[PDB]
RNA sequence: UGCCAGCCACCGCGGUCAUACGAUUAACCCAAAUUAAUAGAUCCACGGCGUAAAGAGUGUUUAAGAAAAAAAAUCACAAU
């Protein structure tokens, strides 16, 4: 979301984000089901499926989006560029 | 609220998943009614590449033996005194006549075309068509 | 019961083969001043000038005799991923539906 | 209220309820000229496996397909109507214009067949009003815009949770559609076929709803 | 077992392709005739294919046979010959308008 | 104090209303240690090469490799 004032902005951004959202598949709702390595334009997250009592090794965005989504335990890398909308 | 996005799946698999997820706490009609009777695909979303190298399509052409005579009447006669009718679904043209003619005398056995071609067209002559050909 | 496939071999389109200089009999469902639009029955309709030669006798649900040059008018043109479609058929109107 | 779970669960254990099967047949079709695409030159990719072939340059669409398709179709349609919700006839095409906002005014649907405005389905409460109802399902008589680009609609309806009929021509894109029935879309008896089906199905489930209530109050 | 599917046999109707006025002629330098009909009467040029309508091979022979006939002393270059003149106007060109 | 005096690992700070200099108040964080300087440990490409560093001006053979399943050498036009 966009604004000229920080504050407008934080309202857009939500409001707009409850408009799309995704369903997100856990296995055991802690982990995600496999194995996950994606190049998204030239960002590279690879995912790796972690046990109970491991938590969230993570890049601190993917940490925080996965607090959101449930994911209680993974291990992710990102290589490439480390740009956030991306 | 709902998911906007087009190309994540079928409306059908976003909205299943939104009540799902306890998001969506109203079941649509339409819903119901999908449950009952899907579609035969499912409508989800795909880009329109364009094709590239050796490939090209599975579409076939539509061609029947038929054909391989009519070839023969038009070149020879042209189209017919007749016209064209494409309204009357039973409609039978001079051509299609004469592609008759031809399939009988085929099946009493004469293998030669000049055969065939000129005696369905005495054959076509003596039920009063007139065939005036071309040069 | 009858096969599509069945259908399709047999029906008058099929018996035309290449639409080219085809004799051909249609109807006028529309008119504009001048302009007479004719279903032929393929799948466009085409669209005529109303002749000199009894300008008159061209009404809606008049019949007429065209000669088919082409189904539907279509080209290829530089830059483009598909082909250009007219929505129209091409014809010349003869007379009408001498009878 | 048990009754109206009734009324409502009812009609979904019958695959025929509203006997729709005996509207059409293959040949009804045909005579309607609905297996008539457009040159393969202009042939868009994904409509290949509704293709029974290419006669002469001329695409032929596969009407034992279209068939098993209208069948759905006009299913769904049926069963939306007869649910009590709103059904949209979308189509900018200016021949049929008149006679499809016609056919939607008898079977007592709503119908736009003019320019569409922007944020039409998207942004309903500001174009509309203060809240709305928004169509349960829509049908494009013609899945195309007069620039011949895919009509908005398609995209905005998938975007809003909605389920889309459409007819598909040779030309067209099924991607997004929910129930495609793939046909000729420009010839005039095949658009008048459409008209015609789809409104006797609306009127056909209408009727059935009235007459199952009927039935409902006198059971009591 | 539907005997009513289609054949998967080559295009019938296809027409034959059309063809170069001379397809199948032989292009002759020692006749300056044939070779100055397709040249501009006023100039001595030799026209194009959008002007004469040939094949390509029929182009560059009508050519190659214009320029040998030029240097071997057969055919004027600077001009249509005269004599040439009132023989069958292939071309497709208008001058005088 | 006023682009002075000074500060900083990198961005940078100081031109009269300095949370960045100097001192005071408060706080933070390590702790018998705390900072600074210097060496290490760690760290480059199983990534790339149209526009960003990068396909070497051209062809042939040697060395060295690959052969991993199916076939081929060859005809209008301005090579030398
Ligand atoms: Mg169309
Ligand atoms: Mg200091
Ligand atoms: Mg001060
Ligand atoms: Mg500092
Ligand atoms: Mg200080
Ligand atoms: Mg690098
Ligand atoms: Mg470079
Ligand atoms: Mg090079
Ligand atoms: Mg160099
Ligand atoms: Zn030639």
């Amino acid at each position: 979301g966009k604004a000229t004032e920080r504050a407008d902005a934080f309202r857009k951004a939500k409001n707009r984000a409850v408009h799309y959202l995704h369903y997100i598949e856990r296995y055991e709702d802690h982990t995600i089901y496999h194995d996950i390595s994606l190049k998204f334009k030239r960002t590279h997250i690879k995912m790796k499926k972690q046990p109970r009592g491991y938590g969230l090794h993570c890049h601190r965005a993917i940490m925080t989006i996965c607090r959101l989504i449930g994911i209680k335990d993974l291990y992710a890398k990102v290589s490439g560029s480390v740009n956030m909308l991306n | 609220a709902g998911s906007r996005l087009e190309t994540v799946g079928s409306i059908f698999s976003r909205t299943r998943d939104l009540i799902r997820a306890g998001v969506l706490k109203e079941k649509p009609l339409w819903l119901d009614i999908y449950n009952a009777f899907p579609p035969l695909r499912e409508p989800v979303f795909r880009r329109p590449r364009l094709r590239y190298g050796k490939a090209k399509a599975a579409v076939q052409d539509i061609f029947y033996h038929e054909d391989r005579i009519r070839a023969k009447f038009y070149s020879a006669y042209g189209s017919g005194p007749k016209a064209f009718d494409l309204f009357n679904p039973n409609f039978k043209s001079t051509c299609q006549r004469f592609v008759e003619k031809y399939i009988e005398l085929q099946r009493l056995g004469e293998t030669d075309e000049e055969k065939l071609f000129v005696e369905a067209g005495k054959a076509l002559l003596a039920e009063g068509v007139t065939l005036r050909r071309v040069g | 019961v009858e096969s599509f496939a069945s259908m399709l071999r047999h029906s008058p389109l099929t018996q035309m083969g290449p639409a080219k200089n085809k004799l051909v009999i249609g109807q006028i469902f529309h008119i504009v001043e001048d302009d007479l639009y004719i279903d032929f029955g393929g799948k466009f309709h085409c669209v005529c000038k109303r002749p000199e030669v009894d300008g008159e006798k061209y009404q809606k649900g008049t019949r007429v005799r065209l000669r088919l040059l082409d189904l539907e008018l279509t080209s290829r043109f530089l830059g483009a991923t598909t082909d250009t479609t007219i929505l129209e058929a091409d014809a010349v109107l003869l007379g009408l539906q001498e009878s | 209220n048990d009754l109206r779970d009734r009324i409502l669960s009812e009609p979904l254990k019958h695959a025929d309820f509203f006997n729709l099967k005996e509207l059409f047949s293959v040949r009804s079709l045909f005579d309607a000229r609905v297996h008539l695409g457009h040159k393969a030159g202009c042939r868009h990719r994904f409509m290949e496996p509704y293709l029974f072939g290419s006669r002469l340059g001329q695409d032929i669409i596969d009407l034992e397909q279209t068939a098993a398709h209208l069948q759905l179709a006009l299913n769904f349609t049926a069963h939306v109507a007869y649910r009590e919700g709103i059904i949209l006839f979308v189509s900018r095409h200016r021949q049929f214009a008149h006679l499809i906002e016609t056919t939607a005014r008898d079977c007592g649907e709503y119908a736009h067949t003019r320019y569409f405005k922007g944020g039409l389905l998207t942004n309903a409460p500001l174009l509309l009003g203060p809240g709305v109802r928004l169509p349960d399902l829509i049908i494009f008589l013609h899945t195309l815009n007069n620039v011949f680009e895919p009509h908005v609609a398609v995209r905005d309806a998938a975007k809003m949770n909605i389920p889309t009929v459409g007819i598909v021509d040779t030309n067209c894109n099924p991607a997004l559609i929910t129930y495609p029935v793939p046909g000729n879309d420009d010839s005039p008896p095949a658009v008048r076929l459409f008209c015609r089906l789809f409104q006797v199905a609306i009127s056909r489930a209408k009727e059935k709803r009235r007459q199952v209530e009927a039935l409902y109050r006198l059971q009591g | 077992s539907n005997e009513d599917l289609p054949v998967p046999m080559e295009n019938p109707y296809k027409e034959p392709l059309k063809k170069c006025i001379l397809c199948e002629k032989h292009v002759d330098y020692k006749n300056v005739q044939l070779l100055s009909q397709f040249i501009s009467p006023f100039t001595g040029c030799i026209y194009g294919r959008h002007i004469t309508g040939l094949c390509g091979k029929k182009q560059k022979e009508i050519t190659k046979a214009i320029k040998r006939a030029q240097i071997l002393g057969f055919m004027p270059v600077t001009y249509k010959d005269p004599a040439y003149l009132k023989d069958p106007k292939v071309c497709n060109i208008k001058y005088r308008e």
